[PDB]
């Protein structure tokens, strides 16, 4: 289980990794009006979130680019490119079902509120009966 | 007595003369019993619904005694417990309040999550006011305890958000309490989308994926017509719509374009200088040459952030050409979402037409496809290969056409195209 | 086999400059809070936090693999989430149909004998 391990070991570093980077992001873009101004910390939800999305699509480019190295010319020995392709189809085999079974709730529960709704509307006419008695 | 009532007949003959007992361990846990799926059922008949009958307090003290993990059989019991509530208003609402705070999630929060999925979906709130601030601080309280140290996550929030997301449907579908809907659904959204749980680097779907149901659900209320409710309860808003667009689940981005189509029609009505179409058309302006005619540096603002912020990040990244770096990963032939989706779509399509030039790599992108195009060119020049093709937007056009045959669940995104671009209009 | 090997110490070398990258920017910033004790300072930020959306910090070293990291924890762990959501989704769309069933044929007994009910009231509706 060598390259198993390996590959684990991988997750786990790189897991630290971009957790790190993403921090280092967030302190730096921080640090950065902790210096232009004195003390003004008081970044707004709305400013915060500004903030979010930079770094996100940041993120985003950064993330492409290896998709414009590793492809173009398929080594097809590169014991990483290889990890690529089968960690890149997988991504996307359970997109159908997802899609599927998120309509197989959408309907479900609609014959659900409705047999509610007739047991509703049920009940309370065997309540007016009852008492009628 | 109850137990001797066998047939639907007794029941309805020896009705008056019925006597009700006070057996409700065995009357509610699962011939002589063919009606006792009816036994719990005619005993909130025979009294009215009071608070004091016997089976509601039987079934919250069971509800008790599974939370505290006194029980042999926790799972047992849920369904039942579940059944008589589902489709009770009565005592669901007292379960709620027993049950759907913070100090009732510490203990188990496991169970709490499967009688939301029973009783939270179906539920019609007595009084209309005290429970939107009651929701509202019970998901907050959630969240706090599910990203909180020492535990990443495990789908808690995320899929009791889902399903407080049902309730909003049978609430919407209803009328006099679709406010209640569509104001503690964007507060539902607006937790759903922080970055500790909507990320672009350790995303845990749940979220992004509990979230295309919750756009859904308003897109499902966007369709349907002849309803009275503000639009301003309707488009989700800049400050969570663009952590979205710059998400990379591809179908999350597809369920986006599919509420932005979904609204054109239930939209362009409003004034063109709205408050709100003002941010739609925005979403429109741009997402539209995020996955095509990608001008954004010509254009500003990409999410609301600056271009040139892409002109600094661009210089040092390092590319091995220089040829089209500007342009190059700006497209669905370059996001990193729907790209590798992409060359599936062309290689399962050149696998129809038992091509014999078979494309020798996976991107598509302007600066490959020149490559494929000019060293095979004279054979496929005769064919062999992809028929209507002359140049790249042929490509685009082609992957659209081949995208928008419904088998794949991305489709939404090419009727977003073709609806909005109106340069491919002719499809 | 030992790509991969020197692909995980050239990876811990990047962890190692971020976390002290950290620390350092971490220390400028508390410094900065620590000169300015006065009281919780909490201004607006005045048309500079635009002028700080304009560029980025860190710009990355060509060598630095993050982009694949950014992409192989994305994406594994977006293989590992579906597959989960599925179990719940289709565990949870089972026990909705079972629970369907159990409550229409309750339904239907149910608006039955409220036939059955009612017409014995209107034939006890004699004496």
């Amino acid at each position: 289980n060598s390259s198993e391990k390996q590959w684990e070991r991988i997750q786990q570093l790189e897991k630290e990794h971009v957790e790190v980077y993403r921090e280092l992001l967030i302190t730096l873009d921080r640090l950065y009006l902790i210096r232009k101004h004195n003390h003004a910390v008081i970044l707004s939800h709305t400013q915060q979130r500004l903030l979010e999305i930079r770094h996100q699509l940041q993120i985003n480019l950064e993330k492409t680019a290896l998709l414009i190295r590793l492809l173009e010319k398929p080594d097809n020995t590169n014991v990483l490119f290889t990890k690529l392709q089968n960690l890149l189809e997988e991504s996307n085999s359970l997109d159908y079902e997802l899609l599927q079974s998120l309509g197989a709730q959408s309907s479900l529960h609609k014959q659900l509120i409705e047999s509610r709704a007739e047991r509703d509307e049920l009940m309370s006419k065997l309540i007016e009966l009852s008492s009628k008695f | 007595s109850l137990w001797d009532v066998t047939s639907l007949e007794q029941l309805a003959q020896n009705w008056p003369q019925l006597h009700i007992p006070n057996d409700v361990d065995y009357m509610m846990k699962p011939s002589r019993d063919s009606l006792k799926h009816l036994y719990s059922s005619i005993i909130l008949i025979k009294n009215s619904r009071d608070e004091s009958s016997s089976p509601y307090e039987w079934c919250i003290w069971q509800l008790k005694r599974c939370f505290a993990h006194q029980i042999e059989t926790p799972q047992e019991v849920i369904p039942i417990i579940i059944s008589v509530s589902s489709m009770d208003n009565k005592l669901s609402s007292r379960i709620i309040q027993t049950f759907c705070n913070l100090k009732y999630l510490k203990l188990d929060e496991l169970t709490l999550k499967k009688v939301c999925g029973g009783i939270l979906p179906l539920w019609k709130p007595e009084l209309i006011s005290g429970t939107r601030e009651f929701f509202v601080k019970f998901m907050a309280s959630i969240f706090m305890w599910s990203t909180r140290d020492g535990h990443d996550n495990n789908c808690t929030f995320s899929e009791t958000c889902f399903y407080v997301l049902q309730m909003i449907t049978n609430w919407v579908l209803d009328d006099k309490l679709i406010a209640l809907g569509l104001t503690l659904l964007h507060d539902m959204q607006s937790l759903l989308t922080l970055d500790k749980i909507f990320n672009n680097a350790t995303s845990n779907r749940f979220s992004t994926m509990a979230f295309i149901s919750s756009l859904d659900i308003l897109t499902q209320l966007s369709k349907q017509t002849k309803s009275d409710y503000a639009i301003q309860y309707l488009i989700v808003g800049p400050d969570i719509m663009n952590k979205v667009f710059s998400s990379d689940d591809p179908l999350l981005l597809s369920a986006a374009c599919r509420y932005l189509v979904a609204t054109k029609n239930k939209l362009m009505q409003y004034p063109s200088t709205n408050k709100f179409v003002r941010m739609q058309n925005q979403y429109i302006m741009d997402l539209t040459n995020y996955l095509y005619r990608n001008k954004v540096l010509s254009s500003k603002s990409l999410f609301g952030v600056s271009p040139d912020f892409f002109k600094q990040i661009l210089e040092n990244l390092y590319i091995p050409t220089a040829d089209f770096k500007n342009a190059k990963f700006f497209t669905i032939t370059g996001i990193p979402a729907l790209s590798y989706i992409c060359i599936i779509i062309l290689r399962r399509l050149e696998t129809a037409e038992n091509t014999k030039i078979k494309f020798t790599s996976g991107i598509i992108n302007e600066e490959t496809f020149n490559n494929f195009f000019r060293v095979h060119h004279d054979e496929i020049g005769q064919h062999g290969w992809i028929k209507g093709v002359n140049n790249i937007h042929d490509l685009r056009v082609k992957i659209l056409m081949h995208l928008s045959n419904t088998a794949n669940p991305y489709r939404d995104i090419a009727a977003f195209l073709f609806t909005y671009l109106k340069s491919l209009s002719k499809y | 086999k030992d790509v991969l090997d020197v692909y995980i110490k050239n990876l811990e070398n990047q962890i190692g400059n971020k976390r002290y990258f950290l620390k350092q920017a971490q220390g400028a910033i508390d410094e900065i809070t620590k000169r300015s004790l006065d009281t919780e300072g909490k201004p607006v930020n005045s048309e500079v936090f635009t002028e700080l959306l304009r560029k980025p910090m860190f710009f990355s070293e060509r060598a630095d693999p993050i982009g694949f990291s950014l992409t192989s924890n994305f994406l594994s762990l977006r293989a590992q989430s579906s597959s989960e959501w599925l179990s719940l989704m289709n565990d949870q769309s089972v026990d909705q149909k079972a629970m369907l069933l159990l409550q229409n044929n309750i339904n239907s007994d149910l608006k039955e004998l409220l036939r059955k009910l009612q017409h014995q009231m209107t034939i006890m509706d004699s004496k």
